[PDB]
C-alpha cells in the first residue's frame, strides 16, 4: 500500500498505518 | 516535503516512516 | 463530524478535514 | 492527549484544532 502515488486522505491513512502507536505529522504545506 | 516525496512522486515505507514520532 | 467519539483512522480522518494545509500531529501514545 | 479527548470522550472542533500545526 506504500509504494504508490498517495496523497490527501490516502497519504494520511498510509502514515497512520505505518507508524502505529509511535503516531505521526502530516504537513503537506 | 512529504507530499513531493509521496504524492506527486512514489512514496515509499522509507519516506513514511521520516515522519512518524 | 467532529462532536462524537472518534478513534484511530476515524480521528486521523477528523484531523486531516479540520486542519487543511495548515497540517497536524497525531500522537495516540 | 488527543485520544483522551477526542475517543474515550466526546471530541470537539476547539480540541481537534490544538494538533494543527
Amino acid at each position: 500500500f506504500v509504494n504508490q502515488h498517495l496523497c490527501g486522505s490516502h497519504l494520511v491513512e498510509a502514515l497512520y498505518l505505518v507508524c502505529g502507536e509511535r503516531g505521526f505529522f502530516y504537513t503537506p504545506k | 516535503g512529504i507530499v513531493e516525496q509521496c504524492c506527486t512522486s512514489i512514496c515509499s515505507l522509507y519516506q513514511l516512516e521520516n515522519y512518524c514520532n
